[PDB]
């Protein structure tokens, strides 16, 4: 399970 | 840019020995299948991006809405600065890796 990135938009 | 058949380490590897900085691709999410997932290399490592679809448009859970996939990441190819993450750092797409 890799990593995801948590984004401000 | 779409490779259908891969994880999401072989997209890391895949980003790691073909590809250079700024390299993406597309690929199906293992966790929401049926969606898709970006895989982007920065820094000489990989991260990645859910993308959601509603059915009524695609977007990254928040951002600007497109109609189809191919538009937003030709958003993004286009617009290297949006893709800020919370620590404030950006993450941009720029070389699609073909299959």
């Amino acid at each position: 399970q890799v990593e995801y990135l948590d984004l401000d938009l | 840019w779409f490779h259908p058949n891969i994880t999401g380490v072989e997209a890391e590897n895949l980003l790691l020995t073909r590809g250079v900085d700024g390299s993406f691709l597309a690929r199906p999410s293992k966790s929401n299948p049926g969606d898709f997932t970006l895989s982007v290399r920065r820094n000489g490592a990989v991260t990645h991006i859910k993308i959601q679809n509603t059915g009524d448009y695609y977007d990254l859970y928040g951002g600007e809405k497109f109609a189809t996939l191919a538009e937003l990441v030709q958003y993004y190819m286009e617009h290297h600065g949006q893709l800020k993450e919370k620590n404030g750092d950006v993450i941009e797409l720029k070389y699609p890796l073909n299959c």
